[PDB]
RNA sequence: CAAGACGGACCAGAGCGAAAGCAUUUGCCAAGAAUGUUUUCAUUAAUCAAGAACGAAAGUCGGAGGUUCGAAGACGAUCCGUCGUAGUUCCGACCAUAAACGAUGCCGACCGGCGAUGCGGCGGCGUUAUUCCCAUGACCCGCCGGGCAGCUUCCGGGAAACCAAAGUCUUUGGGUUCCGGGGGGAGUAUGGUUGCAAAGCUGAAACUUAAAGGAAUUGACGGAAGGGCACCACCAGG
């Protein structure tokens, strides 16, 4: 019988420091009315944002997840939550006269946020090949598999937040894998296609701050 | 089709549910076998005529529980009664009765209580464990309802 | 076509047939005689060995057995015998 | 301004070749949108520019590329530009009965019949467009002719014989 | 009444517009997703079974959707196209189409254009039998 | 050199798309399919990829 | 957050298995074909009556679990829809049947061409691993072996469709197993036997009939569909 709408308020959601693009929209809450609270309904809520709107030059099958878990007074802040890929660029890459080869690794980090990742790659027809498809057998397949377990590995474990996502901007640990798979199978398009966030550790807000400016 | 299994004797592959509730109720004589060319359209099988009287007086049958316990027993006419109650639903409605049962004589239910269990042990304290419901006449179901009613079990 | 000396076939013919198919069988294996880098003893090896060859004196793997033909170490020198 | 990507597939390459003049005239004619093809990351990319009026027509010339995406003539999404309810409907042959093997290639037969003839039978009775993916089947066509031919189709894989439904789809068409 | 932004800058919606096979929603939302602004079915627009999945009402009620919008000063959207997914068909049908030109002769903003429906990796038996087709 | 490379790997295409099609008919045994296939045979600068090319600007 | 189910796209002209069947990663376990071999034994082999192992789906007997689907059933329409019982899932016993197909025993020999594919092996320049510092992987060329599958062919064969076997067959003999003898009666009666059951294996006669069946080429044929022409046809009109 009356609007909710004027009953709402406008608050600002922004990126971590990481991002060239901070400003990333705006939000719709109800202001508090003494039985539950802004804050309450605003320290959860999770965004899927694709990085073409993050930085100028960069990609746009690549969306990242940020989860708002803090307000500043109409300052949303924000945090990494995951990666994925556009589905559109996931079917594009999966080909037929090829073979597929995922991996997976839960690896935790140096701070404690429990990692899951998932990535893909495709064996490539080379320059002079006159055979229609490529298949890679099972044994190089179980090698390349390998090699990308240990690569995340040896990548993530050492690292904390801001490098890794600062590496996972360029996608600089699937370039690392197709670099060093070419001894066993030339690969084609090897990207770390989801990180999941399993577990988080203890709130902080100081590593908040650092993570924002 | 009808009419044989109308007059269905047990042991009859033609034998079903309405074989043995008409045969409960009624008395029932298939009399004349009638070919289709008396019809038009003539029919898709073969046409056949019955006569049919109900006993007066009917036997003290409640006719809602033995349907019900009939339409329990043939869900599976070749599986045996064990099997048949087996079935999570009829362990659903007989759990119903049963509260029902225990809700009107104010009789205490233990906490280890099964139903199934019970059903099992008069079943094969009746006699009616291994046999299947293809081969059962009318006085095995007079027996298996009188028991089953006896111990507090009804179907409604 | 149908005009040919089945009884006198060519070198390149018979080398190209398998091992049996031949007019008369005979192997395509070979026996070969190798010096071991760090040493100047010979040593009689199969061509297509299945056990690892130690030197007598060096105990230095002289080849490694694969599918078919053996593999030798580098390093070492062989020549083809008799 | 406005983005749109297409992407293509690795097969649609050669044909986007040997047609891309009858894709960038219509456009860039009598539409005003400026579009390219990026080949880096295979994209039929449109964008708008200052000399662009009725702004649905963009959302019509991204149709307009996706019908060539998905295997349609050209003429027929130039139809497509120039109507106002055209529709693409698509879903595969699994979609409707869990057919294996030879089954599959059977019911691919059935569909698009001997010389195609059936196919483009049903065509000319629904005045729609039919193509067949290895899988997929997409129509084109407003949306009671996508019904119609949608209905010919899901009833000649379901096991009827083309000439039953020729007839059937040749009689139902009176109305 | 509405965001405090400048004329030059805009504000983004997401739109999800669910084409099932009987109808199709409108669900404007924020970029989180968790609270809503505008959903209008096929249901409150045409008043017969007949049309509730036609392209007509789906437009139509992305015609209500879109003034609704532009009320509240929501000057662009993102969309969200989903089908039924699953074990059904994963296409969306004319209906979304429909009301995704619909909101764009409207003159709003549209953003990323994105497929998501419920794809499975692999998932339980389907609707039909063994024999059952659509018609 | 390079034409005839590419001339053999579209040859190398085309033989596995004619292959897959003579094992899809050879499976099929039913003599009406045959009769009729047999009826049958006696019967019988570019603006785009570089840039954005469009009227305001090239 | 949880429960049960299932591993798409990649996925085929693929591969493996005795067949039924077999598609998430990882580890363990025990098998296996082909290839390579100047190893060993030295006829140890081929084929099956008897007897035994395995045998999709549905089904029966005990448990566990029951997400989806769903015989029956209850309702609403008039081959469909809502709900959903037994089941579908797992473990342990049975049942042993399918268009379980190549509607096509197994082992052996001989008898055209081609260029593709899977595994192994051999020989060979070259390009790649940001010119890789030798080998190794990925490609490229050719050959050999056992495969899966094609195209071609006055080898011959067949009633023909067609077959590199369905050939080497009246010019009739490599070895061996199962099995048919016009159509029905009839997979019925009867007996035996297996099975908890459902059913499985074996299986007639009286009588009755002049056919039963396979393959291919075909004129006419009320019509049917695509077009075209015409104010002695139409739209709008006078």
């Amino acid at each position: 019988v009356v609007d909710p709408f004027s009953k709402k308020d406008w608050y600002d959601v922004k990126a971590p420091a990481m991002f060239n693009i901070r400003n990333i929209g705006k939000t719709l809450v109800t202001r508090t009315q003494g039985t539950k609270i802004a804050s309450d309904g605003l320290k959860g809520r999770v965004f899927e944002v694709s990085l073409a709107d993050l930085q100028n030059d960069e990609v746009a099958f690549r969306k990242f997840k940020l989860i708002t878990e803090d307000v500043q007074g109409k300052n949303c802040l924000t945090n990494f939550h995951g990666m994925d890929l556009t589905r559109d660029k996931m079917c594009s890459m999966v080909k037929k006269w090829q073979t597929m080869i995922e991996a997976h690794v839960d690896v935790k980090t140096t701070d404690g946020y429990l990692l899951r990742l998932f990535c893909v790659g495709f064996t490539k027809k080379r320059n002079n090949q006159i055979r229609k498809t490529s298949y890679a057998q099972h044994q190089q397949v179980r090698q390349i598999r390998k090699k990308m377990m240990e690569i995340m590995t040896r990548e993530v474990q050492t690292n904390d937040l801001k490098e890794v996502v600062n590496k996972l901007i360029p996608d600089s640990i699937g370039k690392d894998i197709e670099k060093a798979c070419q001894s066993i199978y030339p690969l084609h398009d090897v990207f770390v296609r989801k990180v999941k966030m399993l577990k988080k550790p203890k709130f902080e807000l100081g590593k908040l701050m650092e993570l924002h400016g | 089709e009808f009419a044989l299994r109308l007059v269905a004797k047990p042991g009859d592959k033609l034998y079903c549910r309405l074989s043995i509730n008409t045969q409960l109720l009624a008395r029932v004589d298939h009399l004349m076998k009638v070919g289709k060319n008396n019809f038009r359209p003539p029919p898709k099988v073969e046409s056949s005529v019955v006569r049919i009287e109900p006993k007066n007086p009917p036997p003290p049958i409640n006719f809602q529980e033995w349907d019900g316990l009939v339409r329990i027993t043939f869900v599976r006419k070749n599986k045996t009664l064990s099997a048949a109650f087996k079935s999570s639903a009829v362990q659903q409605l007989l759990e119903k009765n049963y509260r029902i049962h225990c809700s009107v004589h104010n009789i205490i239910i233990p906490e280890d209580f099964s139903i199934a269990d019970k059903i099992q042990q008069i079943l094969t304290s009746t006699g009616f464990s291994d046999k299947r419901a293809r081969s059962m006449d009318i006085d095995d179901f007079i027996r298996l309802l009188h028991g089953f009613n006896a111990e507090g079990i009804h179907f409604s | 076509p149908l005009a040919k000396d089945l009884l006198h076939p060519s070198p390149e013919e018979e080398k190209r047939k398998h091992k049996k198919k031949r007019l008369v069988q005979s192997p395509n294996s070979y026996f070969m005689d190798v010096k071991c880098p760090g040493c100047y003893k010979i040593t009689t090896v199969f061509s297509h060995a299945q056990t690892v060859v130690l030197c007598v004196g060096c105990s230095t793997v002289l080849c490694q057995p694969t599918g078919g033909k053996a593999r030798l170490t580098e390093g070492c020198s062989f020549r083809r015998k008799q | 301004e406005e983005t749109r990507k297409i992407p293509v597939p690795a097969n649609r390459y050669t044909p986007l070749k040997e047609n891309w003049m009858k894709i960038f005239t219509p456009i860039v004619e009598h539409l005003g949108l400026q579009i390219r093809f990026n080949l880096k990351s295979r994209n039929v990319e449109i964008r708008t520019c200052k000399e662009t009026k009725d702004v649905s027509a963009l959302t019509k010339a991204a149709d307009f590329v996706k019908a060539f995406i998905l295997g349609f003539q050209v003429e027929d999404a130039l139809a497509l530009i120039r109507l106002d309810d055209l529709f693409l409907e698509s879903f595969e042959i699994t979609d409707v009965k869990p057919l294996k093997g030879d089954h599959l290639s059977r019911a691919i037969g059935r569909i698009a019949g001997k010389g195609g003839k059936t196919k483009f039978t049903i065509e000319n009775v629904t005045r729609t467009r039919i193509v067949l993916a290895d899988v997929k089947v997409h129509i084109l066509g407003s949306f009671q002719n996508i019904k119609m031919a949608r209905t010919a189709i899901c009833n000649l894989i379901l096991g009827n014989p083309p000439s039953k439904v020729y007839g059937n789809i040749r009689a139902v068409a009176s109305r | 009444l509405g965001p405090q932004v400048a004329e030059g800058e805009n504000v983004f919606g997401v739109c999800h517009i669910f084409a099932s096979f009987n109808d199709t929603f409108v669900h404007v939302t924020d970029l989180s997703g968790k609270e809503t602004i505008c959903r209008v079915t096929g249901g409150m627009k045409v008043k017969a079974d007949r049309d509730e999945s036609s392209p007509y009402a789906a437009m139509l009620a992305a015609q209500d959707v879109a003034q609704r919008c532009k009320e509240l000063g929501i000057t662009a959207l993102h969309i969200k196209l989903r089908a039924t997914g699953g074990n059904r068909t994963k296409t969306p049908g004319p209906g979304a189409q429909s009301a995704l030109r619909a909101l764009a002769r409207s003159g709003m903003k549209i953003g990323r254009i994105e497929d998501v429906t419920p794809i499975p990796s692999d998932s339980t038996r389907r609707k039909g039998g063994r024999r059952g087709r659509r018609l | 050199a390079k034409m005839r490379r590419a001339e053999l790997q579209r040859a190398r295409a085309l033989q596995s798309y004619y292959e897959a099609k003579a094992r899809r008919e050879k499976k099929i045994k039913s003599k009406k399919y045959h009769k009729v296939v047999k009826k049958g045979k006696a019967k019988k600068t570019l603006p785009g990829w570089g840039e954005w090319g469009g009227v305001g600007l090239k």
